[PDB]
């Protein structure tokens, strides 16, 4: 499966 | 170019002839537009992130023009927070990470 | 080094004695790191991404070793699906994206 890591506090 | 990461790396992108900011992302395997209408067939999948998995539609041979650099590719759309180019095209205008 | 994105961007870092796998995310304003016991006082936060948000634990100022550079900075601690190097330590080691 893929991985989308966009991340923000 | 050469783009520091003091803050976040958004660039340009040319697709279907809008114009919109996109997240350079190499934390992402795939490149995720936000909701958008796209010609020609798709088919869905799950992709997953930080918080869990979203459902998206996959389009294939889709042209993208990054920064002047033109790539063709995979794109995926759904209800993503920010624009996001992946890997996959990443790799197709010959970005690196140097340090 | 210079890392081509063909295949996840993924680097040995070190921390606490302890020897981890983590990607080199410009997508990412923080560095989180799958669950782990660290040194001193922790604060709770909570971030999102795709998918959606978590609960993370927030341990301030600790020395990371990533690929041979030094850096110290904040690293949240929590349920991320892979451990990640965000921009706050990113900018810290010099790191560029470059196309």
């Amino acid at each position: 499966k893929a991985r989308v890591l966009a991340e923000a506090m | 170019p050469q783009i520091t990461l003091w803050k976040r790396p958004l660039v340009t992108i040319r697709i279907g002839g809008q114009l919109k900011e996109a997240l350079l992302n190499t934390g992402a395997d795939d490149t995720v537009l936000e909701e958008m209408n796209l010609p020609g067939k798709w088919k869905p999948k799950m992709i997953g992130g930080i918080g869990g998995f979203i459902k998206v539609r996959q389009y294939d041979q889709i042209p993208v023009e990054i920064c002047g650099h033109k790539a063709i590719g995979t794109v995926l759309v759904g209800p993503t927070p920010v624009n996001i180019i992946g890997r996959n095209l990443l790799t197709q205008i010959g970005c690196t990470l140097n340090f």
